[PDB]
């Protein structure tokens, strides 16, 4: 009837079966692991079925937000007022702790092409713009073979697997930016500017990229799209709890004996994934000291809240972290939690785009402010200042990055004010 | 003019980064020269095209 | 209305003879009635609100001793406030000072889009943000 432990999954409903390139990555191994399947078929239901059944699915985004899919994708629905549609699959992965986009540009590209194809039908979108990021030229390139091949095959361009659909898929690479992964910042790299995102009352459904109604999604919306359709949707359904539904892509990284990713089912025991798939973190569950759970953006959870947490976004969300990109950087107890928080303020500092106040101020200032926690040179009536500042630069700006930089301080804050504050004591014990 | 025509007519402009870099991949860096060649080759202001070599770190502007 | 000896009296009042001024300040000067243009430094409009009354700039000199701004008009410097213009109007007619004023200028309503700086196909398309 109902599931109650949300873990173990098997290798069958495994979605992403070439993740570790060790089969095929070109068009003749993708089709013997049932890509390009009746692909015409899905087509010619229609972007109403194909909608449909994302919203059965239960699907939320991959890319951070998890916004449900279905809901997201039905937005372009609207009929045409004769400017062209495009879906731009967002391929920039620039959240530290997650590289499972890379694995599926380069593994399983053809997922990709036609995860395009199926979701562009659906938001009856004329052609695809994947923006990778500039790093990954190996992984570009990977894909634009696939392209070709997807292209020579007849699945894309004129006449698009026999359905009589028109789509293209276009990869256009980045440059060296984080903020390039935010949608409108994305957009507008596209256009040829700088990555600087949007002010969002006029949605990227109405006025996307050129102009045009667009819709952005992350690599692992795009690709699970042609499983979820010729699946089911109701098969995908059957996995996770309510809501959070599915499987996803795991990042385990920092202090595991086998940093891995893999595919587990949704709402699985993050011990379940740590020491199962990752082989568990070094010395043991016990030496455990946080955990971040879903990417670098997410606030960290010490060891009694990982203790017994689900890898959800609800069951996140209630353990007052988010699950993000499912990227889960551990920590062992052999680790400066300051150093490391403040290495991740060091990064959002360096990825700012500037466009804004609240961010590109005080995310200097809480970069310089938490390189002093980790000496020890500040005084702990400081502490609550820098919530207080995060706070300032949270709900204040244009995009997301100054939440996701704000909250990794909220969260050192949260379960760490001792150890700031015993750095400060002896900082001033050495420093009379 | 590959690159050119993957966007629409009237929205070239989108093609600055990729232009950019192939500018970067053949000289090895950009000299102010190779930014001021991309902005005569898509006819948009020199300063647009300073912007994003400034703006994106795999820029070589040394 | 009330009991007062209410006695019939001319609409023109006039008060020149009671106020002191002395008679070259009544019929030589020129007041000018307008809300002061909004300052083009700042963006803030709390001082186009009013209405003001000033009177024409005579002649300033150069102090011989300090080369201090010195003058002879006792009214450079007399800037009155009204809340309409009539009241101003009012009170230069019943002053008898001559006055030219000038209508009110406000912003005009704009239509503002932030939406229409990523045009598909209008020039109010932005090359920067
Ligand atoms: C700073 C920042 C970086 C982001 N980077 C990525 C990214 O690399 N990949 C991604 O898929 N989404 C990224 N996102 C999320 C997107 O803005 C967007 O919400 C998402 O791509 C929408 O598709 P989805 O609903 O399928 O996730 C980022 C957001 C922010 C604020
Ligand atoms: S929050 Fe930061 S990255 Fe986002 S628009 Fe504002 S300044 Fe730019």
């Amino acid at each position: 009837p109902k599931k109650t432990s949300f873990g173990s999954l098997k290798d069958e409903d495994r979605i992403f079966t070439n993740l570790y390139g060790r089969h095929d990555w070109r068009l003749k191994g993708a089709q013997s692991r049932g890509d390009w399947y009746k692909t015409k078929e899905i087509l010619l239901k229609g972007p109403d079925w194909i909608l449909g059944e994302v919203k059965t699915s239960g699907l939320r985004g991959r890319g951070g937000a998890g916004f449900p899919t279905g809901l997201k994708w039905s937005f372009m629905n609207k009929p045409s007022d004769g400017r062209p549609k495009y879906l731009v699959v967002n391929a920039d992965e620039g959240e530290p702790g997650t590289c499972k986009d890379r694995e599926i540009i380069r593994h399983d590209p053809h997922k990709l092409v036609e995860g395009c194809l199926v979701g562009g039908r659906a938001m009856g979108a004329r052609a695809a713009y994947i923006y990778i990021r500039g790093e990954f030229y190996n992984e570009a390139s990977n894909l634009q073979v696939a392209i070709r091949e997807a292209y020579e095959a007849g699945l894309i361009g004129k006449n698009a697997c026999g359905s009589g659909y028109d789509f293209d898929v276009f990869v256009v690479r980045g440059a060296g930016a984080y903020i390039c992964g935010e949608e409108t910042a994305l957009i507008e790299s596209i256009e040829g500017k700088q990555g600087k995102p949007r002010l969002k009352p006029p949605f990227p459904a109405d006025v996307g990229v050129f102009g045009c109604p667009t819709t952005v999604a992350n690599v692992e919306t795009v690709a699970v799209s042609p499983t979820i359709c010729r699946r089911g949707g109701a098969w995908f359904a059957s996995f996770g709890r309510e809501r959070n539904s599915g499987t996803k892509l795991f990042n385990i990284s920092g202090h595991v004996n086998h940093p891995c990713t893999v595919e587990e089912e949704m709402s699985v025991p993050l011990k379940e994934l740590i020491e199962k798939h990752a082989g568990g973190v070094i010395g043991g569950w016990d030496n455990l000291l946080a955990v971040i759970p879903g990417g670098s953006s997410t606030p960290l959870i010490p060891k009694s809240v990982c203790e017994t947490v689900l890898m959800d976004f609800d069951a996140l969300v209630q353990a007052q972290t988010g699950l993000g990109t499912a990227a889960v950087i551990v920590m062992d107890r052999s680790t400066d939690i300051v150093k490391a928080i403040a290495r991740l303020i060091e990064f959002y500092k360096h990825e700012s785009c500037g466009q804004c106040t609240p961010c590109r101020e005080g995310v200097d200032w809480m970069n310089k402010v938490m390189a002093r926690f980790v000496k020890g040179d500040a005084r702990p009536a400081e502490i609550d200042s820098l919530w207080e500042i995060s706070k300032q630069i949270e709900g204040h700006t244009i995009c997301a990055l100054g939440d996701g930089a704000a909250w990794p301080v909220q969260g050192l804050i949260r379960h760490f004010r001792p150890e700031l504050e015993e750095r400060m004591q002896q900082f001033a014990l050495q420093h009379q | 003019e590959a690159i050119v025509k993957n966007y629409p007519e009237g929205h070239k402009a989108a093609a600055v980064l990729p232009v950019l870099d192939l500018a970067q991949r053949q000289n090895g860096w950009l000299p102010i020269s190779a930014m001021n060649k991309v902005a005569e080759i898509l006819q948009v202001p020199p300063m647009r095209v300073y912007e994003v070599a400034t703006f994106y770190t795999m820029y070589n502007r040394k | 209305t009330q009991d007062t000896q209410l006695i019939a009296v001319d609409e023109k009042l006039d008060i020149t003879t009671l106020t002191g001024v002395p008679e070259e300040h009544i019929k030589t000067r020129k007041v000018r009635i307008f809300v002061p243009a909004r300052n083009n430094m700042q963006s803030g409009v709390n001082n186009t609100k009013k209405w003001k009354m000033e009177f024409d700039t005579r002649e300033r000199w150069e102090n011989p001793l300090m080369g201090w701004s010195s003058t002879a008009d006792p009214l450079s410097n007399l800037v009155l406030t009204f809340s309409t213009k009539e009241d101003a109007v009012a009170f230069a007619e019943k002053n008898g000072w001559s006055f030219d004023v000038e209508e009110r200028k406000v912003p005009k309503p704009k239509s503002k889009s932030y939406g229409a700086n990523f045009s598909w196909n209008k020039r109010t398309r932005v090359s920067t943000k």
